[PDB]
């Protein structure tokens, strides 16, 4: 048991200079005496700049640093589902060791051009606005960008919770395993998140990689790659995963500190010259494979916390350039009553229509067009009584739809119920109801339809379209209920 | 203008009466005029007794005429004084920090003196070498609860 | 200044869309004075729009200047070692 | 001009001058000569008289290099050593000389194959086991080497032994044993 | 000597890199041979960085810098009333001296 070693010329701030290690590799995992691990990032003629995955209080000068012989890798497998791990896979939920048998590198290359196919199958989140106007697909990278405290974590939690109906269900091809990388968040909030995901029986299929604020900068830098490898396992072995980095701005901040302490030349905003490389090699691994490779998938939902809508900053601009769209949340919508405060005009999906079932497409084309017609004139409100009647109907129907887009927390709606309520909203049935009652309506009406009309929803879900048969049945149910609603 | 120190003193006295918890007031990088005003207003409001052992608050003051290292580490001093109460007596302590702005600008000065990190990164509330490792100590342990009120 | 430029540009955007609303309202009430109000508010909106374009040019110039200045600060602080 | 690099490298100005002299000596076959004359000139430059004179920052560069050339030329130096001295001097790198010499010494510590290895244990050993241990850790070596044992004693490891031979490192001490025991019984 | 006196290694732009002066304290006022005083601000391992309280023309490389033991100090009192003084307390209103019996750091 002889290992090639080195001494510590200096330690601190997560950065250890190591004399020796004349055979260490770049991005290799070294192992100290205190049990701490680390990654050798800088290889210089006289020493090695190592980043430590822990606290620098357990290392002093002259401390022995052993090799391990392996690129930094983390254990993957189905043995992770339900656990809370740190950036290196070590379980911090206190429920015994991870019984995984295989490991995967954190810095693997993304699939090329050939193993990919177009994004076609939907990734249902359960938020009416997201699933209708800003759809997501399986194999897409849909950024979630916004200010602080606007409901990004909440949209990620709703998307994770919603896949319960498909996971407990019988279909093996519509099961989606979730992964929630937490970067720079308080441990208390991660505890709230895990208790919320176990109250909804969602932890049965979710992994959590937590690199909190008190965790060393190398751990917050590594966490997204460990999570993406855990997801790439499913993606390459035929299953369908989904990964949420909450958030990427703080992983960028951790990388910035690391690079500044490794004496690397700063760039714009002091970020290193290759932070675009960082985020793009992280995000391009979220692919959608073909049937010759397994048909797997890996949806990424990177999160970005801007400062006062500043999407023209460095890191927001990079992540917007890399992703396949965005979901822009606002504090003005978050105060003016819209929750989820999704901004429909700024948000976009570059795949979009390809990632919807036919029913949601049928209703969402009309909804999105009418909402555009509402926003192009929305400033004309507060004097609507003094303008054209068709534009007044546009304004009224727009308010109707916008309040049809509000939704409570931790209640992700099924797709057929979504298309049902959006149908009852866009066909004019609410131009008679005033806006202050649309929530009462939606609630009571949806309860009525799910209780008394289960067969209709079953057929709409088994077909995915609103056939003229089911269209007539929707006419029936909407008109009969509305006739009786107070 | 609005009476704020009265609200702080009321919170202190109420948490000390309703519950059995004490309070720590960190005065990180703050005007000594305001600090003396608060000290006196607390003395003549029963929160502090100079002739007893029934005072309901411990004070930690780092003034503005002290080096950046002082005004940066003076936030951790009050934090530790409250950490003792929490993790040693199970109380629900009430820790005040007069400004996080002062603390983060002191940390920015500290890192500018060492000239190792460009002065465009300041103190990062998420990095554990700056404010994060401090802000996470203020949580609800399963032995107690620190809570931080920040003007 | 970037923030003061945003302040003035938001002021002009405010009054621009205000005159837009008032123009379309006075065009509704057009079904003499109302037609004059319509055309006057149209001209006011076009004036405010050209001022918005001027302010956008100035804003882009100031944004480039700010980015360059912060880069110079960073590199001159790093190059002193 | 092609250079012949030593098997181990030293860096900084120290290592640069050391490898310059190493190549300048191996190109005309005077390693041993320049080595012993280097250690002796290091002894000369550390006598308090010239050791004090040599760092005084105002003594003129030309006058000081000629004074040092005078003082070194009397020991019957070969041209390579006085060349190194005059280069370090007119380049103002005299205060580094001994360091360079040290480097050069350690330079030769690899040319003769001298492998430094430490065998540290709880308490000092008796040289019967130490000799059989010399045999044991000389066993792993390749063709044509000589070894240098520097054993130190620390009761903080409370037993066992640590063999740090060059970069190879076995820790058979009971400290690492009990730490492994604890980390295993907790996990 | 080189414990209570040093020798200027370099001078320029009002900064004197002084060699020696081992026993000098920080922010202490040393005196150059030309009569000009300076404040030792940088205490570096190899030299001292002295900011010169005057014109760096009168200071040459190799000059002698002597410790005075006096950190900066200014006269105080009611006698200073009505007088225009400079940064070091010397009257510059051309009205004689100042009868200040009290000084203060
Ligand atoms: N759809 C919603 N409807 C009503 N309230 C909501 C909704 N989503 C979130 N909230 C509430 O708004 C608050 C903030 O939401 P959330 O924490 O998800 O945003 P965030 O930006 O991710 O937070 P942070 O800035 O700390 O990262 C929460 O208390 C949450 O309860
Ligand atoms: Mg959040
Ligand atoms: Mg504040």
């Amino acid at each position: 048991d002889l290992e090639e070693t080195g001494r510590v010329l200096s330690i601190g701030d997560g950065i250890a200079r190591v004399h020796g290690l004349r055979n260490v590799q770049a991005e290799e995992m070294v192992e100290f005496s205190s049990g701490l691990k680390g990654m050798s990032l800088n290889l210089e003629p006289d020493n090695v700049g190592v980043v430590v995955f822990g606290n620098d209080k357990l290392i002093k000068e002259g401390d022995i640093v052993k090799r391990t012989g392996a690129i930094v890798d983390v254990p993957v497998g189905e043995e992770l589902l339900g656990r809370v791990v740190d950036a290196l896979g070590n379980a911090i939920d206190g429920k015994g060791p991870i019984g995984s048998k295989t490991r995967r590198r954190v810095g693997l290359k993304a699939p090329g051009i050939i193993p990919r196919i177009s994004v076609r199958e939907p990734m249902q989140t359960g938020i009416k606005a997201v699933d209708s106007l800003v759809p997501i697909g399986r194999g897409q990278r849909e950024l979630i960008i916004g200010d602080r405290q606007t409901g990004k974590t909440s949209i990620a939690i709703d998307t994770i919770i919603n896949q319960k109906r498909f996971n407990d269900g019988s279909d093996e091809k519509k099961k989606l395993y979730c992964i929630y990388v937490a970067i720079g968040q308080k441990r208390s909030t991660v505890a709230q998140l895990v208790k919320r995901l176990t109250d909804a029986d969602a932890m049965k299929y979710t992994i959590v990689v937590s690199a909190t604020a008190s965790d060393a900068a190398p751990l917050q830098y590594l966490a997204p790659y460990s999570g993406c490898s855990m997801g790439e396992y499913f993606r390459d072995n035929g299953k369908h995963a989904l990964i949420i980095y909450d958030d990427l701005s703080k992983q960028a901040v951790a990388y910035r500190q690391m690079s500044l302490l490794l004496r690397r030349p700063p760039g714009r905003e002091a970020y290193p010259g290759d932070v675009f490389y960082l985020h793009s090699r992280l995000l391009e691994r979220a692919a959608k494979m073909n049937d010759a490779f397994g048909g797997g998938s890996l949806t990424a939902l990177p999160v970005i916390e801007t400062q006062a809508g500043d999407v023209s900053a460095y890191i927001p601009t990079n992540v917007i350039s890399i992703t396949d769209g965005q979901i822009f949340l606002e504090t003005e919508l978050f105060y003016k009553g819209i929750r989820p405060a999704i901004n429909v005009g700024l948000s976009v999906s570059r795949v979009g229509s390809a990632a919807q079932t036919r029913a949601m497409k049928q209703v969402a084309g009309t909804m999105k067009l009418e909402l555009a017609q509402y926003r192009e004139v929305a400033a004309f409100a507060q004097f609507g009584s003094d303008l054209d009647a068709a534009t007044q109907q546009l304004l009224s129907r727009g308010v109707r739809l916008t309040e049809l887009l509000k939704q409570g927390q931790y209640s992700p709606m099924a797709i057929e119920e979504q298309v049902a309520v959006i149908y009852a909203g866009v066909r004019g049935y609410l131009d008679k109801l005033e806006p202050s009652k649309i929530t009462k309506f939606e609630n009571a009406f949806l309860s009525h339809v799910v209780s008394q009309h289960q067969a209709l929803l079953g057929t709409i879900r088994a077909d995915g379209k609103i056939s003229e048969q089911s269209d007539a049945k929707l006419k029936e149910i909407v008109t009969n209920f509305l006739a009786g609603f107070e | 203008g609005v009476g704020k120190t009265v609200l702080i003193m009321e919170l202190i006295n109420n948490v000390a009466k309703a519950h059995g918890g004490y309070s720590v007031f960190a005065g990180v990088g703050e005007r000594t005029r305001e600090g003396n005003d608060l000290y006196h207003e607390m003395i003549e409001s029963g929160v502090i007794n100079l002739k007893d052992a029934t005072s309901k608050v411990a004070l930690v003051y780092g003034q503005m005429n002290e080096p950046p290292g002082a005004r940066a580490r003076v936030a951790l001093t009050g934090l530790t004084v409250a950490e003792y109460f929490r993790d040693q007596e199970g109380q629900d302590v009430l820790l005040f920090i007069d400004n996080i702005f002062r603390f983060t600008q002191a940390g920015s000065e500290v890192s500018a003196l060492l000239g190792r990190i460009p002065s465009a990164v300041g103190y990062q509330p998420t990095l554990a070498t700056d404010m994060g490792t401090m802000q996470e100590r203020i949580t609800t342990t399963k032995k107690g609860s620190i809570t931080s009120v920040q003007a | 200044t970037l923030k003061d430029i945003t302040r003035r540009l938001k002021s002009i955007k405010n009054i621009q869309k205000i005159t837009k609303s008032m123009k379309m309202v006075a065009a509704a009430k057009y079904a003499s004075e109302q037609s004059a109000r319509m055309t006057a508010m149209d001209n006011a909106s076009k004036n405010a729009s050209e001022m918005i374009d001027k302010l956008t040019l100035t804003f882009n110039r100031t944004r480039q200047a700010v980015i360059t200045k912060e880069l110079i600060e960073i590199i001159s602080g790093a190059a002193a070692l | 001009a092609k250079l012949v690099r030593p098997p181990v490298q030293v860096y900084g100005i120290e290592g640069r001058y050391a490898t310059a002299l190493y190549s300048a000596a191996s190109k005309q076959n005077k390693l041993e000569q320049v080595e012993k004359e280097l250690l002796r000139v290091a002894q000369i430059l550390k006598e308090p008289k010239v050791a004090a004179s040599v760092l005084n920052p105002y003594v003129k560069r030309s006058i000081k290099v000629k004074s040092l050339n005078d003082i070194t030329a009397k020991e019957r130096f070969s041209p390579l050593t006085t060349n190194l001295i005059n280069l370090l001097a007119e380049n103002g790198r005299l205060s580094n000389t001994q360091g360079v010499v040290s480097a050069f010494s350690t330079m030769m510590s690899v040319h003769r194959g001298e492998v430094p290895c430490t065998v540290t244990s709880a308490s000092p050993l008796e040289e019967a086991t130490l000799s059989e241990l010399k045999t044991v850790l000389k066993s792993f070596l390749s063709q044509g080497q000589v070894l240098k044992l520097e054993a130190k004693t620390d009761p903080s490891i409370l037993g066992g032994m640590i063999v740090r031979i060059g970069e190879k490192y076995v820790d058979m001490s009971v400290k690492t044993k009990i730490q492994k025991l604890g980390r295993a019984m907790r996990e």
